[PDB]
């Protein structure tokens, strides 16, 4: 007889990769968004400029 | 010449009447009163309510 291997996903490399999580009420969710918040830097010139 | 007092008889038949009133339940909501498509949630809950 053969003997099937299981492979368990949190024990590979990849997951590194992704930030998994359960949620268990994604069949209820219409569409979810998220929001970046960012600000740049900014030096003061001098002459013409 | 007189006349005997007289008598009579008589019978008086029924009739058939009925009432009727439909009742109609939904398919998404008669999967949450069996508990079969209830789900544990704290939101599937209550829909079920």
């Amino acid at each position: 007889c053969s003997t099937l291997s299981l492979v368990r996903f949190l024990e590979l490399g990849l997951s590194v990769a992704c930030v998994c999580t359960k949620f268990p009420e994604l069949s209820y969710v219409a569409e979810g968004t998220i929001q970046f918040e960012v600000q740049q830097p900014m030096i003061a010139r001098d002459g013409p400029h | 010449p007189a006349d005997q007092p007289v008598h009579n008889y008589m019978i008086k038949r029924l009739d058939r009447r009925s009432l009727n009133a439909a009742f109609s339940i939904a398919v998404e909501a008669l999967g949450l009163i069996s508990g079969e498509n209830l789900d544990g949630t704290h939101i599937s809950s209550a829909m079920r309510l």
